[PDB]
């Protein structure tokens, strides 16, 4: 019974022009040589004040083994498995092409604009490749 | 700051007039006059009505 | 038949801070109202029996 | 933004019998009010398709 309308409950409401259409970032880093759990780089760089909608995150094989065990993070430098936590999509045997499942709909803080990939587990044998990732959001 | 003015576009294509856009725009400011945490000429008064 | 259209008022929230004049759309709401016409009449006769 | 100053009154106790006009003091009491001014505006759009 007291669930009112929400914090927005009085106005119109938008359409074709200069607004948040939503967004893209893509990037597409390289890794190369031997691949550790000392891995960290930036693919694309966010706004300030945006929210999110979703990230697809596709690589390559990186692992070429009868037991793959390569692992990726995918986060921000607050949070550095905030948008993916124990990927495992560069992987040999396993599919690519997993979208996000948590922290999507939030606002981008300052000093958390910028989207890191680091390493969670070492690669078995490690492989050249290189891994994308798209992240949808909009601005108001 | 700013009068309220009055702006029009077009939005789509200029030539094939699909689309248009009218707006007013305006730069106010408005507060209560406080002086050292008091009102500075107001007088609130409470009072019940029942509303019959 | 007449129809007669009718616009309303004018509803949201004040772009506040940052919002363009380009981005955040309003419809202005508009409706009708017809009215159907009919004839209609009455006679009255008289005799010449009933007038002598 | 905008500030407006406020003067209040005099405060004291006059200077009985003896006193000077150099000894004993007082201050002026003084006083701030700043208003802060904000953009805000208001659009609405008219197509094609809901206008032949």
């Amino acid at each position: 019974m007291p669930a009112t309308n929400s914090a927005q409950a009085r106005l119109a409401a938008p359409g074709h022009g200069f607004g948040g259409n939503v967004k893209v970032s893509y990037g597409s880093v390289a890794f190369t040589g031997t691949i550790t759990t000392a891995d960290a780089a930036t693919v694309c760089n966010l706004p300030v004040g945006a929210i999110v909608l979703g990230v697809t995150l596709e690589s390559d094989d990186l692992d070429t083994n009868a037991t793959p065990t390569i692992t990726l993070n995918v986060g921000d430098a607050g949070s550095a498995t905030r948008y993916f936590s124990a990927s495992t999509v560069a992987q040999a045997g396993t599919s690519s092409s997993a979208p996000a499942t948590t922290g999507l709909l939030w606002t981008v803080t300052e000093g958390n604009t910028a989207v890191r990939i680091a390493v969670a587990n070492n690669a078995a044998t490690s492989a050249d490749g290189s891994v994308r990732v798209a992240v949808t959001y909009y601005l108001p | 700051a700013q009068r309220p003015q009055a702006g029009t576009e077009k939005s789509d294509i200029p030539a094939l007039n699909r689309r248009m856009t009218v707006g007013m725009d305006e730069i106010i400011g408005v507060k209560k006059a406080a002086f050292n945490g008091k009102q500075h000429g107001v007088v609130m008064g409470f009072f019940g009505a029942a509303g019959d | 038949t007449l129809n007669i259209p009718l616009f309303y008022k004018l509803g949201g929230a004040p772009v506040t801070g940052d919002t363009p004049i380009v981005g955040n759309e309003t419809p202005l709401d508009n409706y009708n109202c017809g009215v159907p016409v009919a004839l209609r009449g009455k006679g009255v006769a008289i005799t010449k029996n009933q007038t002598f």
